[PDB]
């Protein structure tokens, strides 16, 4: 997952 | 003909002059005190970590290869949460090792530094590189043991590293070679060599449909490459009915983001989105080489995630296996989604503890780095004792937080049960960890989101640049404690 | 004339309905069991931090606010770290004044609810509005205790919930209004109306300068705003040579990255860059209000970051006030700079602990977001002091790593002693830490960086949306703590 | 070649223009008496209508100068120079049109030109090169401000090109 | 500090  | 690695410590303020170990000292006196003179002859003290090279010093060691110790006695560091010698001892030994390949030299006699085990760890995880599929190679070097005294030390160090190796192996080859099938081919055949006391089920899409991992088959519908779930069986223990420990690691075998695209700018690396599954299923190898007398189950759902016409849109809802359902807004927030199924299926063994462990989140990179894999877990039993077994492997953990705060913002979720990205940027990794809490009612789990790890520069000293494997030696040295109790 | 708020418990499952606190219970006998009689015919019972507006049943009392205080019993949660009684209390009282003060009620008395400290903090924090510059305002709300029974602990939680609510009106004041200047003026007039046992010292950028901060000035210098190094002395122990406690606090009072500048989205957050600076010192004067037997020493070096023709420059190298020289490779890593040289400063005292507070890094909110505010300390007796003083308040902390290996990153540096931003993106926080720490040889210092906590949207029930504060309560239950070992 | 690195390694609030002009003049002048050196002001920019230069350098509190450096190599003093001419901007912001903070550090090396021409001019009086050589470098830095360059102004060259 |  990325942020964001 | 062979290479040989020497330690010396650092000069004590008491002490004339730094000290040799005992091989150190024994190799001097061989030599009529050459490598003493040579040494002094040399210039500066050798420092922690340093190497010297010394030529035609016997006619059986050519290269003789002297490296600091730093301090004999150092001990825990209570700063750094590890046992500094032995910290000292791997990196010495790696460079040592190091020096000797570059000379072109097929095998290295180590001294054991007082500590084999560290020793071996150094070697063998220094010497490691990925370079089967590479024309021009180094010289493939044979380490072994300096004298017969420390040999299950030394052995079990050898161990250790080469459970680590095993998944730095699995993490960096290319994710067209190392396919969920191939993943699943291999750790198979290294579990099978270990012990016959295992079963491996390489759990074909038709059996995840069975189970209604939907969640998980969401995921791995927008690849041609075929999902498995791998379950993987270890019966160490002498009581067939004992409950195991149960491990579970996200095998995302190359994650491109999917509909929710990454950026182009190093995306290679994401062939090792495969490290939980890597680390957990590579500590269980290694605990049957180990002969611990303790029951383990692995479980790693293995698939890719790529953008196609068929793969998940942002906005999709899925049911997990316990009957949640999943808001996929993000489709790169994947390996929550596939963990979900995993940790519900864990939960059918009984186990006595659930460990899962996941290349999960940018957030954790930016939150501690390579410095330690972070630990969310909901028993502080489970906590020290992954504490305590990294001290001794050097292989740092450090607690992060599970708490309600972060779970208020994945189940404020505008069309299912929990959604699969926060409501906000902050806390990125606790948010994951607060989504996978919604999977477990067990009273002792811990996720260990090693997204930090995946990678050495150089930061550990003993690890050349690439896929690091970590912490899969902190994992083989809590079960070895836990099995001991 | 006033409203009144009343708690109730969650029903127990010997209990045959849910039980009033003491004050609800002899509030219902007074309107002969009318409360309890209309609560039932309302519907569903009231779970923690609901509430329910009852009118009429007394003359005295028009508008009554029940407020669920969930189990009356809770304690310590030990899977959130703190007492969670505390927190139900808080949240529920601050509810119940939000609806009195809805309904335009100038008066209200609030149930101590068993833990009169909890309640006046839920209503003091909770009714807090920054409003000084708006036209149109809620009515101002006078809360007091209901009975005259627990009035110690009534009054400190109006201290402790003043001290914080300073530190937000610091905050969140506009950066054109609150200046270097206005900034140490008001924390002076507070401080002074705290106690006389007090000095404070509003020094000017001369006595910077003779005092050789060029890190600091370095910063300062971008805008035309005067700086300022706040010096603020607290005399509480009975021996004058009682060697102090030492805060100190980062008061960038407006932060545009300088030449290295932010984006436009929400810059306007960065005028609580005074944070550090606004928590210690308000921490200060609620000790000074609490009569603390302690000397406390405050510092904080407050200016604006801002580009101009005269600003810091990228690469640029200054020297610090210990004589290490610092490479600015990023001029919005400024932070860090002016907390150089006041952590130096903080060593002339011969403190016994040092603690500093920064809202530093945008790593942080990445790392824990609101959740807690991290702790980098040296000293494990310092860090489990404030552990402990963290669950009582709720405004919870929680410790990240002090480790060479982010050393390292800051210490690789081309032109300098020391890097002003890391080699990596990896870990933000722990190598600002860990630059910190280059200026520091005490043994019991910690560094808090309170960038995740700078603000409140919902996540903490009993402050409203904007700046938050935190940790104040924490940092003032850790000195009162102290002072009686 | 080291001389050059020197001049472009260290960081810009040291090398600023009147210093890298000072440290270029001491080096030219322990390689040869046969050697002139003018640190022009900005009030000799002016007289000079360097409208272009000076609209790059008024964006920074930090005053421009115009290195020219003479050596008198030739044996007949009414030879023709050789001239050179280096960029000498003494840090890089990009200004109003600012630069990224990514790796901005580097742009302290933004007088790489004048470093590397006014260096090579020192080691041709080193050498005792028989030949006259001109340097000239305009040093000033590039910042942001209330007064810097904005885009689409127009300013008028020496040659009375806008 | 920004992260970067
Ligand atoms: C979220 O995007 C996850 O699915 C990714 N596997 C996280 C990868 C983070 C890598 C950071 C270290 C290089
Ligand atoms: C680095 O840029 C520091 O100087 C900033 N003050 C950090 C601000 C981070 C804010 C994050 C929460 C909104
Ligand atoms: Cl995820
Ligand atoms: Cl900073
Ligand atoms: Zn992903
Ligand atoms: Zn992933
Ligand atoms: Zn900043
Ligand atoms: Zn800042």
């Amino acid at each position: 997952a990325l942020y964001y | 003909t062979k290479g040989l690695v020497l330690g010396i410590y650092s000069k004590e303020k008491e002490e004339d002059e730094p000290q040799f170990t005992s091989a150190g000292e024994n190799f001097n006196k061989l030599v009529s005190g050459k490598l003493r003179e040579i040494l002094n002859i040399s210039g500066p003290p050798l420092k922690a970590g340093k190497t010297r090279t010394f030529y035609g010093l016997h006619e059986d060691f050519p290269s003789v290869v002297v490296v600091g110790l730093g301090k004999k006695t150092a001990g825990i560091d209570e700063q750094e949460n590890w046992h500094e010698g032995k910290e000292n001892i791997r990196a010495a030994v790696a460079a040592g090792c190091r020096q000797i390949q570059d000379l072109e030299i097929p095998s290295v006699e180590v001294d054991p530094c007082g500590d084999a085990q560290a020793a071996a760890e150094g070697a063998v995880l220094g010497l490691y590189e990925y370079d089967d599929l590479k024309q021009k190679r180094k010289v493939v070097v044979s380490a072994k043991l300096h004298g017969s005294e420390d040999q299950e030390a030394w052995q079990r160090g050898v161990l250790f590293a080469s459970g680590q190796n095993l998944a730095r192996r699995l993490m960096e080859t290319p994710a067209n070679e190392m396919t969920p099938t191939k993943f699943a081919e291999i750790v198979e055949e290294n579990l099978k060599s270990a012990s016959i006391k295992t079963d491996v089920f390489i759990r074909p899409k038709s059996w995840i449909e069975e189970q209604e991992m939907g969640s998980f088959l969401s995921v791995a519908k927008g690849s041609e490459e075929p999902p498995v779930f791998l379950e993987i069986h270890y019966k160490g223990s002498p009581n067939a009915s004992e409950p195991p420990l149960v491990f579970v690691g996200k095998g995302i075998t190359f994650d491109s983001g999917g509909i929710s695209i990454k950026a182009a700018a190093n995306m290679d690396l994401m062939r090792a989105d495969m490290g939980g599954a890597a680390t957990i299923c590579s500590a269980i190898v290694s605990a049957a080489k180990l002969d611990l007398p303790i029951n383990i189950v692995g479980l790693a759902p293995l698939c890719e995630n790529m953008p196609s016409g068929k793969a998940n849109k942002p906005g999709d809802v899925v049911r997990a296996r316990n009957g949640k359902t999943i808001q996929v807004d993000n489709t790169d927030a994947e390996g929550r989604l596939i963990l979900a199924d995993a940790l519900c299926y864990a939960h059918t063994f009984n186990p006595k503890v659930i460990i899962n462990a996941a290349t999960l989140t940018g957030a954790m990179d930016i939150a501690l780095g390579s410095g330690a894999t972070g630990v969310f877990t909901n028993s502080s039993w489970l906590w020290n004792k992954l504490f305590e077994a990294s001290i001794e492997t050097g292989d740092r953990v450090w607690r992060m937080p599970l708490f309600e705060h972060y779970t208020r913002q994945v189940i404020d979720c505008q069309l299912a049960d929990v959604n699969n990205i926060g409501k906000y940027r902050s806390a990125g990794a606790c948010t994951a960890a607060a989504f996978l809490k919604e999977f477990v009612t067990h009273p002792k789990w811990a996720h260990l989101d090693i997204a930090g790890v995946m990678t050495n520069k150089d930061e550990v000293p003993y690890l050349r640049k690439g896929m690091a494997g970590r912490p899969t030696r902190t994992l083989i040295e809590f079960l070895f404690r836990f099995s001991q109790e």
